[PDB]
């Protein structure tokens, strides 16, 4: 696709290159948790690696958690509830975000599989 | 802040990824579920 919104998981340690959409932004969520990343670190060397991973989002687009991602986050948690399937709070607000504005999630981990097939849903596993 | 090109990311983030581990911090610290 044109654009996409990066989960937290591609920001941690290679990635499917090709799949990468040409214009990439991520959320507010994966700027909350990659900063918690950089307070828990336990030794200086793991601290300044994560502080990297924070700082390589600064000029980055992080998306809102908005009035159209909260409606949103609704719909596919009662989809999930209904269905009996988990994922993440925090990668649902992902996914309610990159939904509501008609953007594919990019993921390196699992979790937004739960999700597949839900309108205006789509995963790219990177 | 603005839309990263494909390439512009990608050389924000090389060298730049966080350690395997923070996978493990953020089970503890943001892994509830639904
Ligand atoms: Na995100
Ligand atoms: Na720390
Ligand atoms: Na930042
Ligand atoms: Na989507």
């Amino acid at each position: 696709p044109a654009a996409g919104v990066l989960d937290t998981s591609v920001f941690i340690a290679q990635l499917d290159e090709a799949l990468i959409p040409d214009r990439v932004a991520t959320t507010v969520v994966t700027l909350a948790e990659l900063r918690v990343g950089v307070l828990a670190a336990a030794t200086t060397d793991i601290r300044a690696q994560r502080l990297a991973t924070l700082e390589s989002v600064a000029d980055m687009e992080t998306l809102p958690v908005d009035d159209d991602a909260a409606r949103m986050w609704a719909r596919l948690r009662i989809h999930l509830a209904e269905s009996g399937r988990r994922v993440r709070i925090n990668d649902l607000w992902i996914a309610a975000v990159a939904a509501s504005r008609a953007l594919p999630v990019i993921t390196q981990d699992d979790d937004f599989a739960a999700l597949d097939g839900a309108a205006s849903v789509e995963i790219i596993r990177v | 802040r603005r839309w990263l090109s494909k390439t512009e990311f990608l050389s924000r983030l090389r060298g730049a990824q966080a350690d395997p581990g923070l996978r493990n911090d953020l089970a503890v610290l943001a892994g509830d579920t639904t």
